[PDB]
């Protein structure tokens, strides 16, 4: 939440507009760097003559 | 060494006729995928690994 207004006594003029605004990018995940299993019988070619 | 280790892929009714014979290619790509590109002037081209 990156709003000025957290916390004070006022609180008289808040609203959906003013209170709670939010940045979503800080709930970001380790996307990046993903890996999967690999299944060891499945026949996927290695060799290229 | 001595003789032709013969095995035989299929026996079957692949509709063939001796007015036309077969012309065929034949790539490797690896161990296990080597095919067999034939065709006749009459039926469908067809593949065989």
């Amino acid at each position: 939440r990156y709003d000025k207004n957290r916390g004070q006594v006022n609180n008289l003029a808040v609203s959906p507009t003013n209170f709670n605004l939010f940045n979503p990018v800080y709930s970001q995940k380790n996307n990046f760097f993903t890996f999967r299993t690999i299944d060891y019988e499945r026949f996927s070619i290695n060799y290229f003559p | 060494g001595t003789y032709f280790e013969t095995l035989i892929l299929f026996s079957g009714n692949l509709n063939f006729s001796t007015d036309y014979p077969i012309e065929s290619i034949s790539v490797y790509e690896n161990n296990n995928i080597q095919k067999v590109y034939w065709v006749d002037g009459l039926n469908q081209a067809r593949v065989i690994n």
